[PDB]
């Protein structure tokens, strides 16, 4: 069975470029606060470096016909070939548009591509386009079809800038081919189960500490550390962590057991990882490998592990519960598990151990939207007026 | 059918040529200047081992560019589409200006051409057209000025009639001397002005209320335009495009703007010769609307009052009128169209006004004069 693009589903907008006579994956992306600008985050590279993808998904919400959408400006629904569509941004909430603003280099025709706050407008909607002969207008939409859009206020596809130096997305005249991912679909999932691209909180086996870097004292190098911390901690912004999954199609299906995916600390934008020394140090993104950043949920802390299985496309089942299950932190290839240091704000801290300890029971608890987007929202924020401050020290 | 075209020229882009095509393009006014520098060049233009013998490669890229241009022009929505508010008209007009920016039209149009000259045996060296920047070239760039972008402010207006319009003007008046009137260069810029220039400046004398501060350009234009009219080689349709232009502009034109042009009709007139109707009906229409300015006192509270030199000017014209046509033998054209002038003046003429014995004396040739015009 072909699966049909569905309306308030999550999907990226993904395309190839070759460089070095080489194919590199990207999905376009965006950032809400700051820069309305768009552009492209590479994900061929997932093992060295992870992708962020939480800008780059994007949710369907309309699927009009071209001409209902014609007088609409005058005055669940299945995806169809040559209809209008409005793309929501998942992280901003704004929507994909053409500027009309350009910064007209190389090509003085072409607008630029960015997000907008408002939905009225001709800006906002574009049409879709059968790249492949085969699609005609009308048709289903494919689950993994290469697709082309063309914008409704200015009739320019959403182009790749070859030319630049820097790969750049823009409205433009010439086509480009855009392959659609399904990241994961709204109405399927299930509600209180672990699904990948949640933001969590790590509790720890007391039920109340939380897995959590030091405060700010703005020293980097004090923040990597990671320990347990109980109290006001939980309801900050340092102990929320994303688990941000390998797999770049179907990241936001359910989460499995023995699944190996990666811990991202929001506030610092770090990864969690295995040192040498046994210890657990935050890396940055481009340093953190997949073999350093790679973590599994297991139910049962016996030694054997699961097996080897397929990644499955869908949302899957409902397998791990929020804070009734039980969650224990093998590192995928050493095999040691994340236990407590037992030893000297509780400020007990957090080492790799192969035996682990018997409280190393670890319950899930959901973070709301509201409080995810604040501590995105701090991160770009620290990283802005830090860039400024060390400009002006300079 | 401009929808059609126009969807599938912006959809395959190459068809616009190099410069227009988006690759670092230098732009429409600096393929026109370089292809008037390859055309000047005799290596580049020719093949070096007239149409025949050698395609002007120079022409050929400014004639392409020219027919683009009027293609496009001509693809633009019409004026009452836009009124309507019809989306589809606004995107591709929108669409079309994008395509083509406003400064390059305007270079264009101040490009100036090369000059038919006397020479020393004093036959008129006349230089190949084929092989050269013509008026028709510009003609295609007012037109896409004209329907694409439009003249609705008086600023634009003003300074597209300065940097552009003047010069060409000027211009076919210095070949309205009569070795040069035959030449293809007075022929084709009449026909480029009288086509395209002076059916604009028209449809666009309404906005020529406000123009206060700039009335040394407005007077050089007038003066242009009627020694333009003087010109001998005109045709009829022509020498009537030029009669409605100067008597449109003259009409919404403030009455203290046209006072050399009075000066000059006040000299010409008297002549009383086929070429002095346009000068009479026009100076029948400046009085009668302007009755209230000269008569009154008072005047218009606005435009003020005569500085009473304009009225020595207006009683000499009425007394030369009254006794060449007193003099002058009777046809009917001529009688009728004079008759309304003569009414007018004297209706406009204060009955108390007071001849100065000390008007400004020993009035000029040098400005004015039947040969050469200066």
């Amino acid at each position: 069975e072909i699966q049909f693009l569905r309306t308030d589903d999550e999907v990226v907008l993904q395309c190839t470029a070759t460089i070095h006579k080489e194919q590199q994956k990207l999905c376009l992306a965006a950032e809400g606060f700051g820069n309305r600008l768009c552009f492209l985050e590479s994900t061929s590279n997932s093992k060295n470096v992870p992708p962020d993808l939480s800008i780059c998904t994007f949710v369907l919400e309309q699927s009009l016909s071209v001409r209902a959408l014609q007088e609409m400006l005058a005055n669940h629904r299945t995806l169809l070939y040559g209809h209008a569509i409005l793309l929501r941004h998942s992280y901003s909430g704004m929507y994909l548009c053409c500027l009309s603003t350009s910064r007209s280099s190389t090509d003085k025709l072409a607008f630029d591509v960015g997000l907008q706050e408002d939905t009225t407008g001709e800006a906002c909607w574009w049409t879709i386009h059968p790249a492949s002969k085969q699609r005609s207008e009308g048709e289903k939409v494919r689950v993994g079809d290469d697709l082309i859009l063309v914008s409704v206020s200015s009739e320019r596809y959403l182009h790749l800038s070859y030319g630049n130096g820097s790969l750049h997305v823009d409205a433009a005249f010439q086509q480009t081919l855009w392959s659609v991912a399904p990241i994961s679909s709204g109405s399927e999932a299930a509600q209180g189960y672990l699904i990948g691209g949640d933001v969590l909180r790590l509790l720890h086996g007391h039920m109340d500490e939380c897995l959590t870097v030091p405060s700010g004292e703005h020293g980097e190098e004090q923040r990597r550390t990671v320990h347990y911390e109980g109290g006001a901690v939980s309801v900050h912004a340092r102990s929320l962590w994303r688990l941000e999954t390998l797999r770049v199609a179907w990241s936001g299906s359910h989460i499995r057991w023995g699944q190996p995916f990666r811990l991202r600390h929001v506030t610092t934008g770090k990864y969690l990882s295995l040192m040498e020394d046994k210890n657990l140090l935050l890396m940055d993104k481009e340093k953190a490998d997949v073999k350093s950043t790679a973590f599994t949920f297991r139910s049962s802390k016996e030694k054997l592990d699961v097996g080897v299985r397929k990644e499955v496309d869908g949302m899957g089942t409902s397998e791990i519960k929020y804070g009734d299950s039980v969650c224990y932190i093998q590192h995928v290839d050493t095999g040691l598990w994340l236990t407590y240091q037992s030893v000297d704000s509780i400020q007990r801290k957090a080492i790799m151990h192969h035996e682990g300890h018997m409280d190393d029971g670890i319950s899930l608890s959901r973070s709301q939207h509201e409080e995810s987007r604040t501590a995105r929202v701090i991160r770009s924020t620290v990283f802005l007026f830090n860039r400024f401050i060390r400009g002006l020290d300079a | 059918n401009a929808n059609v075209v126009v969807r599938l020229l912006i959809r395959r882009p190459e068809c616009f040529g190099p410069a227009l095509r988006g690759e670092g393009g230098n732009g429409l006014l600096a393929a026109m200047e370089e292809a008037i520098k390859i055309a000047e060049d005799p290596s580049r233009d020719g093949p070096s081992p007239e149409e025949d013998d050698t395609i002007h490669m120079g022409n050929a890229i400014m004639t392409f560019y020219s027919a683009l241009i009027d293609l496009l022009g001509r693809c633009a929505p019409e004026m009452h589409l836009i009124h309507a508010g019809k989306g589809e008209a606004i995107r591709i007009r929108s669409i079309l200006r994008s395509l083509i920016p406003l400064g390059d039209l305007v270079g264009v149009i101040s490009i100036a051409f090369q000059m038919p000259t006397i020479a020393k045996d004093g036959n008129v060296v006349e230089p190949d057209m084929s092989a050269g920047f013509c008026p028709d070239h510009k003609a295609a760039m007012v037109l896409f000025l004209d329907r694409v972008y439009g003249i609705e402010v008086q600023d634009f207006l003003l300074h597209l009639l300065e940097v552009g319009f003047l010069p060409d003007l000027r211009a076919a008046a210095s070949l309205d001397t009569a070795a040069l009137s035959a030449t293809d260069m007075a022929l084709a810029l009449n026909r480029y002005l009288c086509t395209a220039v002076l059916p604009l400046l028209t449809r666009c004398a309404p906005l020529f209320a406000g123009t206060e501060h700039h009335a040394s350009l407005i007077d050089s234009l007038l003066h242009t335009v009627y020694r333009l009219s003087k010109g001998c080689s005109l045709t009829k349709a022509q020498r009537d495009s030029i009669e409605v232009c100067l008597l449109s502009i003259c009409g919404q034109l403030r009455p203290s703007m046209m006072q050399h042009l009075l000066r000059r009709l006040v000299f010409d007139v008297p002549l009383l010769n086929e070429h002095a109707k346009m000068p009479l009906k026009l100076l029948t229409n400046h009085y009668e609307r302007c009755w209230k300015y000269y008569c009154l006192p008072g005047g218009w509270g606005n435009f003020g009052a005569a500085s009473e030199e304009e009225l020595h000017l207006s009683r000499k014209l009425f007394w030369g009128i009254f006794d060449a046509l007193s003099q002058k033998k009777y046809e009917q054209e001529l009688f009728k169209l004079a008759l309304p002038c003569l009414s007018a003046v004297a209706g406009a003429l204060p009955p108390d006004y007071m001849e100065s014995n000390y008007v400004s004396m020993m009035e000029k040739q040098s400005s004015m004069d039947s040969e050469g015009n200066f």
